[PDB]
């Protein structure tokens, strides 16, 4: 503490980036959210706070589409989080300008991962308060799902959460059994533990956003259709 | 305090400080609403007077035909976003012949203010903006904040003592689509009204209505403007 | 004062940020083992997997640079994946300036003058992890090096690197101290049996992955679960 | 109080470029004095320690000009640098104008640049003082001490050394100007130097000096060596001896 | 120790007395070997009641079919394999305690020395020491 | 700032604290002999893991130019390839002089970019340098804020002072022919703890024909009968 959780050029006396240790917090006081690998896609899932009514239909949404197939669901500071999603977007479009084809997930989320790292290596700029999963899905590579820390690395998850409540979703996800049940069951499941989470206990209604990647998309990363997604909400609710 | 010294440094709680404090900015400044409709999108701003002798000052400021902006605090770096705005419209006239989507302007400014919040000497554009569009989706409102995180709202108000204008927009909300042009510039009317202590009222000079809608290309408002719209005002200061 | 604070030389005549850096290696909670043998090069780090919701097929600490060199890494994961793409990077514009393959020795300086860079000047840090890589060399048999975030590049033999990484370079120091050299089966034993005298929990083949360079082979083998097993099988026999 | 190099005082006083200014009093020494038929400098050799061996072949003394050499009296690791860019300055005006540059032109030069040093930026003053001895064809021989603020000044005899107050004191008491000549000028420097100088008898190898003169048509910048030192040191010695018998 | 992760229960209750019958008077190794891979599935998995089993069936089969030396390897392979479970390996050593005292036999002896090298290896307070007092006093 | 800086009313202090930095631990002596030049260090590793065949301390610069130096190791692997890189600028420019002792001084003024701009922190590295393309030999000293002192024996380690004292009273002299890396030997055997072996003794030599690396064969025989 001190003069040493100043900049994150400053290590700790023991070894520590304490600007990062930081950010994190923001990221844990933020909402939640679960991003679940299904067998044949991923399905993601985030509550919204409406924090007023004034608001419109679901807004500034926690779900972003950085790729054609590539989506990404993110909790924390939520400015610095549609940044580094216009800066995911903008290296999926240099890789397909340069390669051609499709940015493999694995490798948008090592080079995302590094930009952060670069972000939070340096002094005059700060570590970005956010924490997000990439999932994509390809028949090629089947579906992946990387999920990045404010400055941390990418790591494989089969199912993942991040945000206020990470362990007691990630209790239930481990509870579910992945890796043999469809994108749909998926989507039923991924709102029913949205829903265990507390949502009104002592915060007003949330908004269930939810995002599809798979072979029954053919790819193709796009938002569930909400309408006909409120009876999986309604199932969820039961 | 050590960590609200900086924008850059994280405070050991969670969230950082400065940005915090530049919120401040947009709540210590003249009260502006902005409501949606069906069909048009409705700016009612304060026009705070220094003095009665000098005039009113400048509020509800225009970008284009389409898109016009009500500014709310800091005023030094206003301006300066309501010129990248018109540039950026612009821009998009010159690429496309097209009226740049209300939406992706927002995600623009949002981008664009979004770095100060992380350079080192760079204080972030505390302004808040209120922004009235007519894309090919109907009217929309967006609220900017200095924090870089916009908001899509069916009506919003910022300002000093905002938080009245807001209770009763949230109230009356309901009844907002299904509005004439003349009785949603009232309603609007009254939710700002509901800001002011109850010595203070509106006039003609002191008022400032900003209107887009599908036929109707953003148009400011004013005192010999404003009449026929403050008339009916049923007032209960 | 800042003495302790950034990258400037201490009144006792000290450099106490890289100093911190080093016990940052520590920080993590991880351990490498590196071992160079008769004609073979093995490494071996434990895989520490909280829960199975991760991916245990991307949650290595090993790399491949190119062809014939492998790194491990010790410390935050986040430098430790900045300093490898870093390698790659180095390994491959070497490769196009000069026709023969990077040198595992002056990949390994290289990377100590980034480091050294690094700890100079004040606008940047130094890296808070310790890459040990190995490959096989012509004329000179299995090489291992590491480099640190200081910029002191060596280590041969017998080096390892992470929390418990004095016990485990004592245990090596008494095996090569016994003079006999070790072939492809008595390294990779002897790396096995180091890493678990450190860390006693029997080393289930799957919490460990060992990446082997031999002479006759080249390349970076990340041996697999059953090579591993098979290893394991045949050192507790 | 002190702060970054740009600042003030609240009286009004650029007390950073005063601390480095009296600091170049402390360590080194230097004293120039003009003469007719010459010009020369007297430098104090600081560390002689044994295990030298003197082959940079001088420590104080710089050859800058074919026409002009100057002293550093600072810290050495601005004293190169300032030396290697007076030089580039010198033959910068040589190439320009083909032909070789008045001494004031130059010292004007070297204390623009240290003035530029001590105005703009988060840059340290250079924290040395030199001396030039010279010739040119407008002012014949040319004695200019710079100090760090710079703010130069042309002096005839002077001194920048650690007991430059005693040095200075010593030379204005004996100086007399036309009269001297380039040998009185050698007897008075190495005089002062004994002065200035605690040990008496003092040795060649710790004394370095150079004298200016003027050949037929062309400088000639000789530095005395060790020979002809001891020499001009035995003659000191034999004056000293016959003053102080005489009485 | 460790949480049980697959129990093989029903498993072994359907196959173990059918191996028995297979290998009645233990001819067969290929019977040896396919309940060692069974018993290091619930070894990787974790459960300590069915590798006990496995180890107190392997060791009865050697009873009934007496062959001596090929007892002494089979357990020396068991308790030096991966070092299993110590649970299993002290219930192993309790019924080779109970059967060793019932024949007398010329090479008990080496039965007795045998088992006396299996349990030196160490865990000695912990986890059965009364079968090395046991045996050492059967030597005297 | 970006500089050589913090220089207080009369002191260096950030120079000063580069000097008790630089005091280290390698004594590295080095004797100027009146055939050539002599640098000497001492490599004691920690522990047998580490390597002596991998790493060095001494580097030829260029064709007859070695190079010691002092603590702070990295920042002197910078500092030599820096010296290599002028070094071989110079030799561009000046084609062909077979530049080392009329290079030597050269060189050494050279190492200004060493020091004078010292890049926020300054370099913690006191190197010698030794070169005899002239019909003499040269042996010079760069610190890590000062230049050249055109040294004839010194020390650069823990027991620097006592090395240097031994020096003279050894009497580096300045009839002692090329072997008084003996000398040199018995010098660092003063400031060494331990039994100095090939691969732990270091030194290279630089004579008129030019520089050379002693290899640990030669090492271990002149450590014989010492």
């Amino acid at each position: 503490g001190t003069g040493y959780d100043l900049s994150a050029s400053t290590f700790s006396p023991d070894g520590r980036v304490f600007q990062v240790e930081y950010a994190m917090k923001a990221v844990e006081n933020s909402s939640t959210a679960i991003g679940i690998r299904c067998k044949d896609g991923v399905v993601f899932g985030v509550e919204k706070l409406v924090l007023s009514k004034l608001y419109e239909e679901g807004s500034n949404k926690r779900l972003f589409n950085v790729d054609r197939h590539v989506g990404m669901a993110v909790a924390g500071l939520l400015a610095d989080a549609r940044s580094l999603a216009d800066i995911a977007r903008e290296e999926a479009s240099n890789f397909r300008s340069n390669f051609g084809y499709n940015i493999p997930l694995k490798h948008l989320a090592d080079r995302v991962a590094m930009y952060v790292h670069a972000y939070t290596l340096y002094s005059a700029v700060r570590p970005f308060g956010c924490s997000f999963m990439l999932g994509s899905y390809s028949v090629n590579d089947g579906a992946q799902l990387y999920m990045i820390d404010p400055s941390g690395v990418s790591y494989g998850y089969w199912g993942c959460a991040i945000g206020k409540a990470r362990q007691a979703a990630k209790t239930e996800i481990e509870k579910l059994q992945m890796k043999e049940m469809t994108c749909r069951d998926i989507v039923k499941e991924v709102a029913k533990i949205i829903y265990i989470v507390h949502d009104e206990v002592k915060d007003k209604a949330f908004e269930l956003e939810l995002s599809w990647v798979g072979e029954l998309t053919n790819g193709r990363h796009e938002i569930v259709p909400k309408d006909i997604r409120e009876e999986a909400e309604k199932y969820a609710k039961e | 305090n050590q960590y609200d010294n900086d924008v850059t440094v994280w405070s050991p709680q969670g969230r950082i400080h400065q940005i915090e404090y530049a919120m401040e900015a947009v709540k210590q400044g003249s009260a502006t609403v902005g409501l949606k409709s069906k069909t048009h999108a409705v700016l009612v701003a304060l026009k705070r007077a220094q003095s009665e002798l000098a005039a009113h000052q400048k509020k509800i400021l225009h970008v284009d035909n389409h898109i016009g902006i009500s500014i709310a605090g800091l005023t030094a770096d206003a301006r300066l976003l309501c010129n990248f705005m018109r540039q950026e419209c612009l821009d998009s006239r010159f690429v496309f012949d097209r009226p740049l989507p209300v939406s992706r302007l927002v995600s623009l400014i949002g981008s664009k203010t979004q770095i100060p919040t992380q350079r080192y000497g760079r204080r972030p554009y505390g302004v808040g903006l209120l922004i009235a569009g007519y894309d090919d989706m109907g009217p929309h409102i967006f609220q900017t904040c200095p924090s870089a995180n916009y908001f899509d709202c069916r009506a919003m108000s910022i300002g000093a003592r905002s938080q009245s204008a807001r209770t009763y927009l949230e109230r009356h909300m309901s009844e907002f689509m299904e509005c004439n042009l003349n009785e949603l510039v009232k309603h609007g009317l009254r939710a700002l009204r509901e800001t002011l202590p109850a010595e203070q009222d509106l006039t003609t000079k002191n008022v400032s209505i900003g209107i887009v809608g599908k036929d109707l290309e953003f148009t400011i408002y004013d005192d010999d403007d404003v009449s026929p719209f403050l008339e009916g005002l049923e007032e209960r200061p | 004062g800042f003495d302790r604070h950034i990258t400037i030389f201490s009144p006792e005549g000290r450099l106490y940020q890289v100093e911190y850096a080093f016990k940052a290696i520590n920080q993590g909670g991880l351990t490498s083992v590196a071992v160079r043998g008769k004609d073979c090069a093995v490494i071996v780090t434990q895989k520490k997997v909280p829960d199975k919701l991760l991916d245990s097929s991307t949650v290595t600490h090993l790399f491949k640079i190119t062809e014939n060199i492998g790194c491990v890494m010790t410390g935050m994961t986040a430098d430790s994946r900045s300093q490898v793409q870093r390698a790659r990077y180095e390994a491959a514009n070497w490769k196009y300036k000069y026709g023969y393959e990077i040198p595992v020795d002056m990949l390994c300086k290289r990377i100590a003058d980034i480091s050294q860079v690094y700890t100079q000047n004040a606008e940047m840090r130094p890296l808070g992890c310790c890459m040990i890589l190995i490959g096989i060399d012509e004329e000179q048999g299995p090489q291992v090096y590491k480099c640190d975030p200081a910029g002191y590049y060596c280590g041969f033999k017998a080096t390892a690197a992470g929390v418990k990484q004095t016990e485990s370079t004592s245990f090596l120091e008494k095996k090569v101290k016994k003079k006999f050299d070790w072939t492809f089966e008595q390294t990779v034993e002897t790396a096995i049996t180091c890493l678990s005298t450190v860390l006693s929990i029997d080393f289930k083949p799957s919490e460990i992955e060992v990446g082997v360079v031999t002479v006759e082979n080249p390349k970076f083998r990340i041996l697999t679960e059953a090579e591993i097993d098979a290893h394991l099988v045949a050192l507790a026999e | 109080y002190d702060s970054r190099t740009t600042i003030f005082s609240p009286e009004g006083r650029l007390y950073q470029v005063e601390y480095a200014m009296e600091a170049i009093g402390h360590a080194g020494t230097c004293l120039g004095i003009l003469a007719n038929d010459g010009v020369l400098l007297a430098a104090e050799r600081r560390n002689i320690h044994k295990l030298l061996d003197e082959v940079f072949f001088s420590e104080k003394i710089y050859k800058l000009n074919e026409d002009m050499a100057c002293s550093v009296a600072g810290i050495t690791s601005d004293a190169n640098v300032l030396t290697n860019e007076l030089r580039l300055i010198a033959q910068r005006y040589l190439l320009q104008y083909q032909e070789p540059i008045p001494c004031e032109q130059l010292v004007t030069a070297l204390c623009d640049i240290k003035q530029a040093y001590t105005q703009f930026g988060g840059k340290r003053p250079f924290g040395v003082s030199l001396l030039y001895i010279g010739w040119d064809k407008h002012y014949g021989f040319q004695l200019y001490q710079s100090d760090p603020s710079g703010n130069y000044g042309g002096w005839k005899a002077t001194c920048i050394g650690n007991n430059s107050a005693a040095a200075v004191s010593m030379l204005k008491q004996d100086y007399k100007e036309g009269e001297m000549t380039l040998k009185s000028a050698l007897a008075l420097a190495i005089k002062v130097l004994n002065k200035t100088m605690d040990v008496s008898k003092l040795s060649a190898e710790k004394v370095e000096i150079a004298t200016l003169t003027r050949e037929n048509g062309k400088t000639v910048i000789r530095v005395l060596k060790q020979k002809e030192v001891e020499q001009l040191i035995k003659k000191h010695e034999e004056e000293e001896a016959k003053a102080e018998r005489e009485k | 120790i460790v949480k049980m992760e697959v129990d093989y229960s029903a498993t072994v209750d359907q196959r173990l007395p059918e191996c028995a019958k297979l290998a009645k008077e233990g001819r067969l190794q290929e019977v040896i070997e396919t309940l060692l891979s069974l018993e290091k599935q619930t070894r990787t998995a974790s459960d300590m009641v069915s590798t006990s089993r496995i180890l107190v069936a392997v060791v009865k089969m050697c009873y009934e079919a007496k062959e001596w030396d090929l007892l002494n390897e089979n357990i020396m392979l068991l308790s030096k394999r991966r070092s299993q479970l110590k649970q299993a390996v002290a219930k192993m050593v309790q019924q080779c305690c109970t059967y060793v005292e019932e024949i007398t036999d010329l090479p008990i002896k080496l039965r007795l020395i045998d088992t006396l090298r299996m349990v030196t290896e160490g865990k000695i307070y912990v986890e059965i020491e009364r079968a090395r007092l046991t045996k050492t006093l059967a030597t005297i | 700032f970006s500089l050589t800086t913090f220089s207080p009313s009369g002191k260096l202090v950030q120079i000063e604290y580069a000097l008790a930095a630089v005091a280290g631990g390698a004594p590295s002596v080095g004797i100027k002999a009146a055939n050539g030049v002599v640098l000497a260090t001492e490599k004691k590793q920690k522990s047998i893991l580490y390597d002596e065949r991998s790493v060095h301390k001494v580097e030829p610069i260029t064709k007859h130019i070695g190079l010691v130096y002092s603590g702070m190791g990295p920042d002197y692997r910078v500092l030599v390839h820096r010296a290599r890189k002028l070094a071989q600028q110079y030799y561009l420019v000046y084609q062909e002089p077979i530049p080392t002792a009329q290079l030597v001084q050269r060189v050494a003024s050279v190492m200004q970019e060493y020091t004078q701009s010292g890049g926020v922190r300054p370099f913690g590295v006191s190197l010698l340098i030794c070169g005899w393309n002239e019909g003499r030999p040269y042996l010079f000293q760069s610190d890590p804020s000062g230049a050249y002192f055109a040294w004839k024996a010194t020390a650069m380690g823990k027991n620097y002072v006592n090395g240097k004292t031994f020096l003279e009273k050894r009497y580096n002299e300045d009839l002692e022919l090329e072997d008084a890396i003996h000398t040199a030997i018995l010098t660092l055997k003063e400031s060494f703890e331990g039994q100095m072996t090939e691969d732990n003794i270091e030194v290279g030599i630089c004579n008129e024909a030019g520089f050379r690396r002693l290899t640990p064969t030669e090492v271990k025989d002149y450590l014989a009968a010492i």
